[PDB]
């Protein structure tokens, strides 16, 4: 799979999709999210009575944030892959003032609300979703791409209880190295604080985050202010709750490995360091990959657009300027 | 306990991304 992968995506990466539907082609129900310059809502497709999220990104406000290049990247590479846990994108448009991402609504959640109220997952409700982002990162780096956000608000549950990896604002097709002082603070490796130029190694770092926090119910560095969790990731070293497992813990101290020579994923033998760990020794990796095992955490669903998985937010109107902004500048979305 | 420094820290809710 991995062979015909690489041949796909880079027919789409080349010469991406382009306005492939209009805003009123659909119903707006309910925002399921925001972020600094839009938000998620819930969507129906008038024509086919499907049900969709659709990221709307207001021009303006990204190019104030100089987020240009980054929400390119998104879209470009959001179009182009195809894996069971990334999120698909059906449609992408703009008009005068906002970008569209029209996406597959995925009604379990984030996975950051379950863990939240549950406190923490058991080792093997854990291992499940670690999987799928083994498997995920697998593909990805596979591409030459970055995730750069690893966090369990980003990772939705769908109705068999798999993961689905949303918000691609900082991924990045990169061979070799890249600089941006980006991602979220909890989750970046020692190089990215350090300004230093890091690699795919630093989605291998932040999985090791991930699971420490699903199975503590809080990261392996947290603090009020981010300069302080920097200071912690940087300079601290991780300490493990008493009821992780002696598994667990060797194979969060080789993720979360300062050291590049050293880091889990970032060997010679790449993501098998990491398959092949003890901790992983009850996970069949293609029955994760074709979704045949089974969940340990089904969400609550009362059919269609119910929304009872996800918190309430402010809903404001969708405003479309009579004037195009920032049309170079966005050219090729 | 560690959950009870987390829990009464600023970083429970959802946290969002930098940029420099
Ligand atoms: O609402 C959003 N995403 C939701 C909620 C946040 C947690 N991730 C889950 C996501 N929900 C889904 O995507 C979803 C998909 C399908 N079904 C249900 C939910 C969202 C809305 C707008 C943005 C957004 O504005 C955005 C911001 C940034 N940065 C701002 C800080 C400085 C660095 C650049 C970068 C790329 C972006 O695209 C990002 C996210």
């Amino acid at each position: 799979f991995l062979a015909k992968a690489k041949e796909d995506f880079l027919k789409k990466w080349e010469n991406p999709a382009q306005n492939t539907a209009h805003l009123d082609q659909f119903e707006r129900i309910k925002t399921l999210g925001t972020g600094s310059f839009g938000r998620v809502m819930l969507v129906k497709h008038m024509e086919t009575g499907n049900h969709y999220a659709m990221k709307i990104l207001d021009k303006q406000k990204v190019v104030k944030l100089k987020q240009i290049e980054h929400t390119l990247n998104e879209k470009r590479i959001l179009q182009a892959v195809n894996f069971p846990f990334l999120v698909k994108l059906e449609f992408s448009f703009k008009d005068n003032s906002n970008l569209y991402m029209v996406m597959e609504y995925v009604p379990g959640g984030e996975m950051f609300s379950h863990l939240r109220r549950i406190g923490r997952f058991s080792e093997p409700h854990a291992r499940f979703y670690a999987a799928q982002i083994v498997l995920t990162f697998e593909y990805l780096h596979s591409l030459d791409l970055i995730y750069r956000d690893l966090k369990p608000e980003n990772l939705l549950i769908d109705q068999q209880g798999y993961i689905q990896v949303t918000d691609f604002g900082f991924a990045k097709r990169v061979k070799g190295r890249t600089w941006t002082l980006c991602g979220t603070p909890e989750y970046l490796a020692p190089e990215i604080i350090l300004s230093k130029g890091y690699n795919k190694a630093v989605d291998w770092w932040a999985l090791g985050v991930l699971i420490y926090e699903m199975a503590a119910g809080y990261p392996p560095f947290f603090a009020d202010q981010p300069i302080q969790i920097y200071e912690k990731i940087v300079s601290g070293k991780v300490r493990f709750p008493s009821h992780f497992s002696s598994d667990l813990k060797d194979l969060l101290r080789n993720l979360l490995q300062v050291d590049l020579t050293k880091r889990f994923g970032n060997l010679k033998n790449g993501v098998n360091d990491i398959k092949n760990h003890k901790w992983f020794a009850t996970t069949d990796w293609i029955a994760i990959y074709q979704r045949k095992v089974e969940a340990p955490f089904i969400p609550k669903f009362k059919g269609p657009g119910d929304t009872s998985n996800f918190d309430d937010y402010e809903e404001e109107e969708i405003r479309v300027s009579i004037n195009e902004k920032c049309g170079k500048e966005f050219s090729e979305f | 306990t560690t959950y009870a420094d987390f829990i009464a820290s600023g970083r429970t809710g959802r946290r969002n991304a930098i940029h420099d």
